[PDB]
RNA sequence: UUGAUGUCACGGAACCUUUGUUGUCUUCGACAUGGGUA
């Protein structure tokens, strides 16, 4: 009982002393605070006993009348609790409370102290909703900064409001903007301090040697003892120390036991420091970063999760992305610089928000196994924000397919594309080329490529495409010819020898764009009358399988826009119009051929939400990859607009997007055939009648591009190539 | 900060050359016998320009540019500067007046961003608002070299007039200490006569007073009625100050006596803040997050041709306020009232553009059901909602209406102790229902009429689907679009075009009256029609009791001297308002949130316990909470008929003397009810229809709602002496979703007879009254029953009594004491020509006989009386 | 002093709580459990006068009433000395004095009240009119549901005093429960009316265990509520100021002062129930 | 009070969350008054 609290504070309490008011006002504040929550303790209704002697003790005190020190053991209560949810709650409190006082004039500086710490862990705490940065962590380590500068103008070397402030300065910096105006000489002042021997502290002195170059601190730091609980954090700060000490040994030492015990979530703030200490080994021209770019991606590369088959979710790291150019650029060797390039591609990267709709997604269909892991990435993501502050550690792999694998007569290239590498003025695309019969020293290459004025090309005609389709064509043979200029080599029987099929594994926006269809300049050479093209999203998803022994057609049709003549009447199956209860009975049946004509609805935002848009119903890619008793393989699938439907504008160059041939190959689709963009709807009865007739995908859409060519040669007019360029195969048939 | 404002040449000059490119594109690159080149918009030293380029030129042909070193350049070259050729000077206000600072002719406001998906924002940015109806007017200057080509000037001169917005506004270019002083008065009469306690009730009643000067005439006396109020006549006193302030002739004026009744309330609230000695919370804190949009300046340039084919179409009608409507907008130097509405500088009410796009662009995002992710800055984003509010264009609108705001008062409850929580009040300026604001949305594209998706929105809002404005949870902001007329301009056509340049698209006044007769009554109708998001549902409920929803500040004011009043809201009609008494949808909305949250649990704690800040519980999924937006919304319920308040007036007896004891009065003016006479109250909620859709979230509404329809739940206060209980309710709407949910007699054992012996004897007389001695002990408990949930174990119900008189009963009605004709006279208590009894005498009655069997204390009792006999 | 800060409350509660009248009918700071609702007449009135207008029953004759003083403490504590303390809670005793007044006469004089500004005339009701009244509880102990019913019902030949003039006889009526339905869950309601016996059995018992056998105050009580039987008509009335102001010949309060109700011996003589002040 | 071959800011809903609630029978009998006498 706080009133029973009270009644034992006056019972034995002298008003001279300062240990007694100190307990007798703590019963007081406690009191009232309950009583302003409507809290379980409202409902005592008791009085004070000995009201006389009550009464004149209370109004003693009200006339000899801390709240700083109240509360400063309230906020010692936030930093034991273990959930996020717990501490940002009572980090809220403290916050309303403390706000009378900071606008008195005559303000404690341990009420400052204590309300400053509590916006710099607060602003910790603050959940990110979208790409920014929130708006409400920069204004809470703002306030933070205010309220220490109160105490540091009156003492300007306060030990504890310097800590404070240069912990919130250092998150600022963690979030894009730039160091406060006096960082270098508040700086300066916790170093004349002394020495704090904590991790949190340790790198405030590592940024005060690498702007003043002084060694003092440099040897207490590498006599840490290691047997605290965040030990990667004391590896990787004695890499640092060892750095300017030139202990170049110990740096290897340090900085690959700090990766080896690195910590569970991107959340934690060692992921964004062992970056900088790449970015700053690799600015003084240390041939150390390397080693410590490729582990530290090696370890990077296993935090994901499976959506069912092929299909791979991560969590969004601002500078994954980084991270994976450093590693690309150190490594020297071409296939491995190919491992590194696929283990980007065919992988879904969602916003801790997003993992919310696809948690609830789970839920809603039972999904429980994908729940429970979407759980465990969602708290393990919130629960280390605060971690490094309040010094806590909270506690899968994948085959690799080999590139011999590929059959002797084919010709594998991939891309990756390097911003890193791009925005300092090199050739951030690489093409990596790989000839099965060529000598083992010289099976691989490495092209190089700008994609500067390739990507602006593509957003061009994507514009142009958008607000005025099919009057687009002209940008897209401007595009097209843009393709064999950024990349020369692919007419080249160098590089790629004539007459064998082209894989195409591409990467970032290089999936939208029409590779097969290639032009180079009065008579035009099309890249396809020379090879045909296959396209996977990734090398990892590389199963070739026999085709489907089953013969039958569907034709599963939701467009009621045209009537497909050529298709409809025929020996394929015709169940339109068609709804979701329709697709499903098809999909576990096997057949041989499927059609699947209908409109689709994009998500920018979650990929797994873009839906098939059918009869009376809308089927998401989330429920074309949950569909169970699922048999297709070796089953030839053909798409119309949908694939161009549910896939978003481009808005970065290096982004990918789920779409509905990925949905397919997760469940071993032979072959897929799909347009990049919308297709006519005369084309794709006249191209997918031929592929059905024949049933050899690869050489008969070769055949027909080359057929439709000849009278594109005789007009030359954009048209007509913007109607056969977008058909297209994905997928690798044994 | 002493100056003026201005407009730059340089954001005039932007906007004509965007106006350029869209007029060659109709014309197809050419003026007059001259073609233009698509221009130059790449400069190689990136750096020394503020500001690059975003967005896509437009495309009207595919040959290069004019080069750089060239005798002749076309005109559009010629516009651009690449030939000063055509120089833009400043513009500003006529004769270059000074200001004391920008506070002097204009407001700051935050306009923020609101999360798509979770219905709050997370950032928002600030701009000061100058009215039009104040400076209207900047004057400026351009100047022409005379090698400046006609079809240059031509050019020139159709970009101006076909350039429409300017610095966010629609525009046309055309080229050829009383409340000081009163409050120590009436601070240092609180304080010289000890009355502090009513500080904040005077500041609020005071500020009520804004509304006219003629309820200073009208304040209550007391039960006597002399003038001897206990808060209008403490001191001179406070009424006679009043008084004499409503005769000044300086607060003569309406305008004069309203600031002087804010200035007043504002005075003298904050003394009443700076009297508390205890803990004191700041409610409105951590809310500062303004965020400032980031162009990028490494954006690719691009040219897009959008074809030749340009229709504006024009839609003009009115919105209609159906409910009460809140658009945010606090003054920094007013804290009295924590919420506060937007107001033009002379007092009417305004319904901002910024609003009105913030709801379409919510709008078109719900029809096409996909969020925007997009970032401010970069490239503009190319979703079908984003396009579409590239050509969508909405003039700001303000009312004819312009009384004072009414302020209602929230409350929080205690759920443990069933009171107001400690410190739990808050007020919030409302605008009234019935008030018309002038609509005219214009959409600029390709397609043939307006788009499916706009089509489909502004259908939705000519059903009375138009939820624009804040505090939606509570029933605030539904507008409907009334008297829709819509004509498609044809921009391609040359002859249309040129009309349209010569009129400057009809946007003025003056135009606007002649483009309302080319228009045609009603909406294009949508081909692909998609159903709203939100259901109504009609709610009607039976009351046969008295119903009160307490308005203090009203009771301090009306001219009844009642203590409690019940709530009444007032419609706007035209420029007068008409007041009527309803139900307050806070009130309603706190109760309905009550029934679920008490009988629902999350991981074995009841709702009602958690602190619902960070959560998802099943009440936070409904209701809504300080992260994610309410799914339900509920308004005001008003009354059927014109029931008119009757007054009750009560006391309370001392169980030691028997007689009325020395209170405060606590009489009461409730709308009357009767189970002959019910009170009928009708109104509307309106619930999403994936709310609706959901087999959980509509079970949790139903087994509540079964809650309220079997009378746990009473409406308004005085709920202990029977007002306010339910008689049934019910729901229409929902395709009995969730109304599916809300649908022995053994004999009372007969009493024992008693055992008590009284012998009385024909020759003796008895006392009329005797006293019960109680047992020294007296049996207490520190904590009792909380009111958070139906415990177990426990016992809830209703007992059904019947009452008989055995001897005569005089039960009075006190409203009339002359009913027999001083000598006063009393009739039987009734109601609506029903004679009855209240639950208040039966209730008092009954509490002390429990009081004497429980030998509890005694309840009434003046313990502050002093006794006094005399010598003998 | 003690204005502005929050324990000023904890100087004006009790150190151990709420009784239990405190808890089911609530205070300032908690809320009650139990609702009462308007009553309703179930019949066409009856009235104890007719009316002037025979053509509308639903109107009654005026009585007027003799004067209701106020009631002076000072009798029941008769001096400063601290032996004089308060000496319980008053309840009006049943009686049909109310006959002399619809005759018109006085009570304690039998002479005919004259009109006066101080006295009142009303509208009263007869004996025998039917009300309908439901009563709502929440959350309560089966005792103190048990004791409710028990305050309401009483028992056969007890009665409670409502409205105006109790003094005079007008008021004595009597609560019959007809109906107890319980909320078993949001669905489901069923009816208690057999449960009724045990409810009544654990107050009693909760009593018991307060008090064990020293149960005085419920005796007095039940003499207090007690009605009048038949062919029993106790002559209820209070004494005039002097003896020769009564036409019957009874003492007055004067008289009495100087005799039984003397200030050593008057609060034992107001605290026994039905105690004669005097013999006729 | 702009600078010019490049401004989607009509590129951003002050948005989200809180029951004016709680407690009181329109009730009622003993005085009032200060001396006077010696
Ligand atoms: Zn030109
Ligand atoms: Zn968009
Ligand atoms: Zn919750």
């Amino acid at each position: 009982n706080p009133i029973r609290d009270i009644q034992d504070r006056l019972k034995t309490a002298k008003f001279d002393n300062k240990d007694d008011m100190m307990n007798l006002a703590s019963s007081l504040y406690k009191y009232e605070k309950q009583l302003m929550d409507s809290s379980e303790a409202t409902l005592c209704q008791q009085g004070l006993s000995n009201r006389p002697n009550s009464f004149s003790q209370l109004s003693q005190f009200r006339d000899s009348d801390q709240t700083g020190k109240f509360w400063q053991n309230e906020y010692e209560a936030c930093k034991n609790f273990q959930t996020h949810k717990e501490r940002r709650e009572t980090l809220e409190q403290i916050i309303r409370f403390l706000q009378n006082g900071a606008e008195e004039k005559d303000a404690d500086d341990l009420l400052l102290k204590t309300l400053a710490r509590a916006y710099f862990h607060r602003g910790l705490l603050y959940r990110p909703k979208g790409f920014s940065v929130p708006a409400r962590k920069v204004e809470a380590m703002k306030k933070a900064i205010a309220y220490c500068e109160i105490i540091l103008d009156k003492n300007e070397e306060e030990s504890e409001a310097l800590r404070i402030w240069l912990y919130a300065a250092m998150e600022l910096r963690r979030c894009g903007e730039e160091y406060p105006e006096n960082f270098a000489e508040k700086l300066f002042y916790l170093a004349n301090d002394g020495f704090i021997s904590e991790l949190y502290d340790i790198r405030l002195f590592l940024e005060y040697t690498e702007r003043e170059e002084d060694n003092n601190f440099l040897d207490m730091i590498l006599q840490e003892n290691q047997d605290r609980e965040r030990l990667f954090e004391l590896c990787l700060y004695k890499a640092r120390a060892c750095f300017h000490l030139n202990q170049l040994n110990d740096v290897r030492i340090y900085g690959e036991s700090a990766i080896d015990n690195a910590p569970g979530a991107f959340a934690d703030p060692f992921w964004d420091e062992l970056v900088e200490f790449i970015r700053m080994l690799r600015n003084k021209k240390s041939e150390l970063w390397k080693e410590i770019a490729i582990k530290a991606w090696d370890k990077c590369r296993e935090k994901e999760m499976k959506v069912g088959n092929n299909i791979y979710l991560s969590w969004y790291w601002a500078r994954q992305r980084e991270l994976y150019d450093l590693a690309f650029m150190a490594q020297d060797g071409i296939e491995k610089k190919t491992r590194i390039a696929d283990s980007l591609k065919s992988r879904t990267t969602l916003r801790i928000q997003e993992l919310n709709e696809l948690r609830k997604d789970a839920h809603r269909k039972q999904n429980r196994r994908l729940e429970d892991k979407l759980d465990r990435i969602i708290e393990q993501e919130n629960e280390a924000r605060d971690g490094a502050y309040l010094r806590r550690n909270p506690p899968g792999k994948r085959e690799e397919i080999p590139f011999a694998r590929l059959p002797q007569n084919w010709i594998a290239v991939h891309f990756y594309l390097n911003e890193l590498e791009s925005h300092e003025g090199g050739k951030g695309g690489h093409a990596l080329i790989y000839d099965p019969q060529k000598a083992e020293k010289d099976q691989w290459q490495d092209k190089s490529f700008d994609y500067k004025e390739l990507h602006r090309k593509f957003l061009e005609w994507q514009e142009n495409y958008i607000l005025n389709e099919e009057g687009s064509a002209d940008f897209l043979v401007t595009l097209c010819r843009e393709i064999e200029k950024a990349m020369p080599f692919l007419f080249k029987s160098e590089v790629i020898p004539e007459d064998r099929p082209v894989l195409w594994i591409p990467h970032g926006f290089l999936h939208r764009l029409p590779l097969h269809a290639a032009m180079k300049s009065s008579n035009i050479e099309i890249f396809w009358e020379r090879h045909a093209s296959r396209y996977l999203p990734a090398w990892h998803l590389f199963d070739p399988a026999p085709y489907s022994r089953e013969e039958s057609s569907t034709l599963l049709k939701n467009f009621e826009e045209y009537d497909f003549q050529n298709l409809e009447n025929g020996e394929i199956e015709v169940y339109a119009p068609s709804s979701p209860k329709k697709v499903k009975e098809a999909i576990r049946e096997n057949p041989a051929i499927l059609l699947l004509l209908c409109h689709g609805e994009a998500d920018m935002t979650n990929p797994f939400r873009s839906c098939l848009k059918l009869k009376n119903k809308d089927m998401t890619i989330f429920d074309l990859l949950t569909v169970e008793d699922v048999r297709l393989s070796g089953s030839r699938i053909l798409l119309g607009a949908c694939e161009s439907d549910m896939v978003p504008p481009l808005e970065f160059s290096v982004d990918e997007h789920l779409s509905v041939s990925g949905a397919f190959l997760s469940h071993k689709a032979g072959e897929i055939v799909a347009g990049l963009w919308t297709v006519d709807s005369e084309k794709v009865d006249e191209c997918y009648s031929y592929l059905v007739e024949e049933k050899d995908f690869l050489r008969n859409l070769q055949e027909w591009q080359m057929a439709e060519t000849e009278n594109f040669r005789s007009e030359n007019d954009s048209s007509l190539f913007y109607k056969i360029a977008p058909f297209r195969i994905i997928g690798f048939p044994a | 900060t002493k100056g003026r404002p201005y407009i730059t040449g340089t954001l005039l000059r932007s906007a004509v050359i965007r106006s350029a490119e869209n007029l060659l594109t109709l014309s197809d690159g050419k003026i007059s016998e001259k073609t233009c080149c698509p221009g130059k918009f790449d400069t190689e030293d990136k750096d020394r320009l503020l500001q690059l380029r975003q967005r896509s030129t437009l495309r009207w042909t595919d040959k290069n540019p004019c080069p750089d070193n060239a005798e002749t350049y076309c005109p559009f070259c010629e516009l651009l500067g690449r030939s000063f050729r055509i120089h833009f000077g400043n513009l500003s206000l006529p004769g270059k007046p000074d200001f004391d600072g920008p506070k002097a002719i204009g407001s700051q406001r935050v306009l923020n961003r609101v999360d798509f998906k979770s219905g709050k924002a997370h950032d928002f940015f600030k701009a000061y608002e100058v009215d039009h109806t104040r400076f209207p007017r900047f004057e400026g200057e351009i100047t022409i070299d005379n090698k400046v080509s006609a079809e240059a000037r031509k050019l020139l001169c159709d970009s101006l007039k076909f350039t429409d917005r300017l610095c966010g506004a629609l525009c046309v270019i055309r080229f050829d200490n009383l409340a000081e002083k009163t409050a120590e008065q009436i601070i240092s009469i609180l304080d010289d006569n000890k009355k502090t306690e009513y500080t904040r009730l005077l500041a609020d009643a005071i500020r009520s007073l804004r509304r006219s000067s003629k309820l200073v005439a009208g304040l209550p006396k007391d039960h006597d009625g002399k003038d001897d109020h206990y808060l209008w006549d403490i001191g001179v006193t406070i009424r006679q100050i009043l008084t004499t302030s409503a005769d000044t002739k300086e607060l003569k004026n309406a305008g004069k006596w309203r600031e002087f009744c804010e200035k007043l309330g504002e005075a003298l609230y904050l003394k009443s803040k700076d009297m508390s000695g205890g803990l004191k919370i700041t409610r409105r804190i951590l809310g500062d997050a303004e965020f400032h949009g980031k162009p990028d300046r490494l954006e690719k340039s691009r040219s897009v041709s959008i074809g030749s084919v340009l229709k504006e179409t024009v839609v003009c009608g009115e919105l209609v306020a159906k409910t009460p409507f809140f658009f945010g907008a606090i003054d920094e130097d007013a804290k009295q009232t924590a919420l506060q509405v937007l107001l033009t500088p002379d007092n009417k009410y305004r319904l901002p553009r910024s609003a009105v796009r913030g709801i379409l662009r919510r709008d078109l995002q719900t029809y096409f059901d996909s969020p925007c992710n997009a970032e401010l800055g970069g490239r503009p984003c190319m979703c079908k909602t984003c396009r579409i509010m590239r050509g969508i264009t909405v003039m700001d609108a303000r009312s004819e209406y312009n009384a004072p705001p009414e302020i209602r008062h929230r409350t929080r409850i205690n759920p443990f102790t069933g009171t107001v929580a400690e410190g739990a009040l808050f007020n919030m300026e409302v605008a009234p229902e019935g008030i018309v604001f002038p609509f005219q949305l214009r959409y600029r594209g390709s397609e043939d009429g307006l788009p499916d998706a706009l089509k489909t929105v502004l259908k939705w809002w000519a059903e009375g689907q138009a939820f624009m404005s804040g505090a939606a949870s509570t029933g605030k902001g539904r507008f409907r679009m009334e008297n829709a007329k819509y004509e498609t301009l044809d921009l391609s056509d040359e002859n249309q075009r040129n009309d349209y340049l010569k009129n400057w698209g009809w946007r003025d006044e003056k135009g606007l009256e002649e483009l309302k007769k080319r228009l045609n009554s009603g909406l294009p109708e949508p081909g692909n029609y998609r159903d709203p998001k939100w259901h109504e549902i009609n709610v009607s409920i039976e009351m046969a009791s008295p119903f009160i929803n307490g308005d203090p500040i009203r009771a301090a004011v009306d001219k009844r001297g009642t203590a409690v009043v019940t709530f009444v809201k007032y419609k706007a009609e035209g420029e007068e308002a008409k007041p009527v008494c309803a139900y307050k949808a806070e009130s309603f909305r706190g109760v309905i949130r009550s029934a679920v949250a008490r009988i629902h649990m999350e991981d074995g704690v009841p709702l009602t316990e958690l602190t619902h800040s960070d959560c998802e519980c099943l009440l936070c999924q409904i209701f809504g909470s300080e992260y994610e937006a309410g799914k339900i919304r509920f308004e005001d319920l008003v009354f059927e008929s014109d029931p008119e308040p009757v007054t009750f007036d009560h006391v309370a007896i001392d169980r030691f003397t028997g007689g009325a004891a020395a209170k405060k009065k606590f009489d009461d003016s409730p709308l009357p009810g009767s189970p002959a006479r019910p009170l009928m109250l009708k109104g509307s909620f309106w619930i999403r229809r994936d709310v609706l859709e959901d087999e959980e979230y509509c079970k949790a509404l139903g087994k509540a709602l079964a809650d309220v329809n079997n009378g746990l739940y009473p409406l308004g206060g005085k709920s202990a002496i029977g007002y306010g209980q339910v008689k049934s309710l019910g729901i229409k709407g929902d395709d009995k979703r969730i109304s599916r949910l809300m649908n022995t007699d053994v004999a009372v054992p007969e009493k024992p007879k008693t055992d008590a012996e009284v012998r009385i004897e024909a020759e003796k007389v008895y006392y009329p009254h005797y006293f019960v001695e109680p047992h020294k002990k007296v049996e207490r408990e520190e904590k009792p029953c909380g009111h958070q949930k139906f415990h177990e174990g426990r016992l809830t119900g209703k007992i059904r009594c019947k009452l008989i008189t055995k001897t005569p009963l005089i039960v009075p009605d006190t409203s009339n004491d002359d009913f027999f004709r001083y000598h006063k006279s009393y009739a039987f208590f009734r109601l609506h020509k029903q004679i009855m009894i209240p639950g208040s005498e039966l209730r008092g009655m009954v509490s002390s006989v429990y009081e004497t069997v429980t030998n509890s204390c005694f309840r009434i009792f003046d313990e502050t009386k002093r006794l006094s006999w005399r010598m003998d | 002093a003690l204005n502005a800060y929050p324990e000023k409350r904890l100087l004006l509660r009790h150190p151990k709580g709420l009784c239990p009248a405190c808890r089911l009918f609530g205070t300032g700071s908690y809320k009650g459990r139990v609702r009462f609702g308007f009553a309703s007449l179930e019949n066409d009135p009856e009235w104890l006068i007719p009316g002037k207008n025979p053509g509308d029953p639903f109107h009654g004759g005026p009585v007027m009433l003799s004067l209701l003083e106020r009631p002076r403490p000072t009798w029941s504590i008769p001096g400063s000395d601290n032996k004089f303390k308060v000496p319980g809670r008053k309840f009006y005793v049943h009686h049909h004095a109310w006959k002399t007044i619809k005759d018109g006469n006085h009570p304690t004089t039998g002479k005919a009240i004259e009109q006066s500004p101080n006295n009142r005339t009303v509208e009263a009701l007869a004996g025998g009119n039917s009300f309908s009244f439901e009563i709502a509880f929440e959350n309560l102990k089966e005792w103190e549901l048990g004791l409710l019913i028990h305050s309401l019902q009483l028992e056969k030949g007890l009665a409670h005093k409502l409205g105006m003039a109790k003094s005079m006889g007008f008021g004595s009526v009597e609560i019959d429960v007809e109906s107890v339905r319980l909320r078993k869950d949001w669905k489901q309601w069923r009816n208690g009316n057999s449960e009724i016996p045990n409810w009544l059995g654990k107050g009693f018992a909760k009593l018991k265990e307060w008090f064990r056998d020293e149960l005085d105050f419920i005796e007095n009580l039940k003499k207090l509520l007690w009605f009048p039987e038949g062919d029993q008509a106790p002559r209820v009335c209070y004494p005039m100021l002097r003896k020769k102001d009564d036409p019957n010949g009874n003492s007055g309060y004067e008289e009495l002062k100087d005799g039984e109700f003397k200030k050593e011996d008057r609060q034992k003589k107001l605290t026994t129930p039905w105690t004669p002040w005097a013999s006729s």
